[PDB]
DNA sequence: CGTACGTGCGTTTAAGCGGTGCTAGAGCTGTCTACGACCAATTGAGCGGCCTCGGCACCGGGATGCGTTTTTTTTTTCGCAGCGGTAC
DNA sequence: CGCTGCGAAAAAAAAAACGCATCCCGGTGCCGAGGCCGCTCAATTGGTCGTAGACAGCTCTAGCACCGCTTAAACGCACGTACGCGCTG
């Protein structure tokens, strides 16, 4: 469907909050959904390449880790 | 140490500063404290006192709205 | 009158709340549905280790939050308190994420 | 008495230097500065002429790029002059300081 | 023992000019010199370390490169 | 509205240049040593099942402090009529 | 009359009352840490081979001083203008 809109206005708020933002423009929610999209896009691609090269049909925690590490964005706690 | 009415407080600063744009709210604020006496609210009382001149027709307003912009004397 | 807090007070309580906690701030399923969507653009009928979805949610939120942080500083830099697209935009331009 | 208004020679100088590629720092001052800074880490060290210029390339590249990032931070705050606080913002966002 | 001051106001201006800056606070030149210091310091540290590990009393262009690369500040045309 | 840059013309400097002279130090060659790869065999360190019990999240129920309103007061700040002393 | 005193009147400001959210207390109850059981495969031993790297020097580069001529920058100061900065509505 169109699941990007499942990233609720309240959700993006909660995230701005943990980031230490007091006040939020209306325009932000769609810019945010905007950027999140490009993040998950660039990351999932490189993940699935790692899935594909491994000749699997199931994306493993490592695929995403290998991906995040690649993209500049290393993650601790899912292995590797 | 006398701080008269807002219908005759710092008329001397306004009239002792002949300008074509007239006197502003800053320039006038910078005279009450350079010769006369005043409190801390002074400025917020000057504003309510230039607003009672703006609506009635005691002191004209060159440009701007409210306190904002220059305000000259009756004549 | 009925009792009421003043614009920006609840926000600040909400900052303290969410900077104290670690729990993920996006709803699990909606995010999952988003992931599997953006996966269909690269291969169909894929599957995902439960753990691979979370590893992304932790990767996404962590990311956004740090952007908001760099954003909120570009708002504050323009004598504001309100984050606006042009603030994010400046972050990403300087971060070197866009041109 | 030909004089131009604060910012018109700037706009020219921008166009002159954006077009060329020569190094803008005088080279000796620069060379010395390196050795000054090398002392800190080891005494009586010697430098390949090319190693120096490689550092001058990197540095002049670094700064010019900062200035492009600084300059936007400035404009972001509805200004046209760059001020320490502009740089400070840039580097903080770039990830050069906390 | 203060060459930093060799990096002349008019030089820092030339760099800012190429960087598209039109107007420059005085408070800038120092802050700049400051940043340059950290940047040179940072790189040469890692440089000389390359030099020291190769038991050489001469720092080589390649030392400077391996360093710039380490710092993610990768440089072309000196032996990459 | 205030002021701190920008231009430009005038003094101060020292970078740049081209060439010369001395020498550390780069960087290669050959020799030979010590160190590490390879193999085999022998082990116990380290891993995937089990089975608790206790540290942790939780919950409801007062208790401390924190923000909101709005009530009472303290302190300042004009303005109107009601004084005590001048003046005559 | 002026002075003054008071009496507001005006904010200040305080205080205090209210009510709301954040903490913490103490007994549940649940699940995952933490600790045993065997057991298996990866680390150790010891010992053979052969070559990477330590050294002892041999070369000739290229990097560090010195040195005035020639400029183009730097320094610098003065004047003035455009910009940064702050207040209000
Ligand atoms: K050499
Ligand atoms: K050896």
């Amino acid at each position: 469907r169109d699941n990007i809109q499942g990233i609720t206005k309240p959700a993006i708020r909660r995230l701005a909050r943990r980031g230490g933002v007091k006040r939020i423009s209306g325009l932000i929610y769609e810019e945010t959904r905007g950027v999140l999209k490009v993040f998950l896009e660039n990351v999932i691609r490189d993940a699935v390449t790692y899935t594909e090269h491994a000749k699997r049909k199931t994306v493993t925690a490592m695929d995403v880790v290998y991906a995040l590490k690649r993209q500049g964005r290393t993650l601790y706690g899912f292995g590797g | 140490t006398d701080h008269p009415k807002y219908s005759d407080m710092i008329v001397a600063a306004i009239q002792a500063e002949k300008n074509r744009a007239g006197s502003s709210r800053q320039s006038i604020q910078k005279y009450i404290k350079s010769h006369y006496k005043v409190g801390e609210n002074a400025d917020s009382q000057i504003k309510l006192s230039i607003k009672r001149l703006v609506t009635t027709g005691v002191l004209k307003q060159t440009k701007g709205v409210g306190a904002s912009g220059s305000f000259r004397l009756a004549k | 009158k009925p009792h009421r807090y003043r614009p920006g007070t609840v926000a600040l309580r909400e900052i303290r709340r969410y900077q104290k906690s670690t729990e993920l701030l996006i709803r699990k399923l909606p995010f999952q549905r988003l992931v599997r969507e953006i996966a269909q653009d690269f291969k169909t009928d894929l599957r995902f280790q439960s753990s691979a979805v979370m590893a992304l949610q932790e990767a996404c939120e962590a990311y956004l939050v740090g952007l908001f942080e760099d954003t909120n500083l570009c708002a504050i830099h323009a004598k504001r308190v309100t984050i606006m697209p042009k603030d994010i935009q400046l972050a990403r331009r300087i971060r070197g994420e866009r041109a």
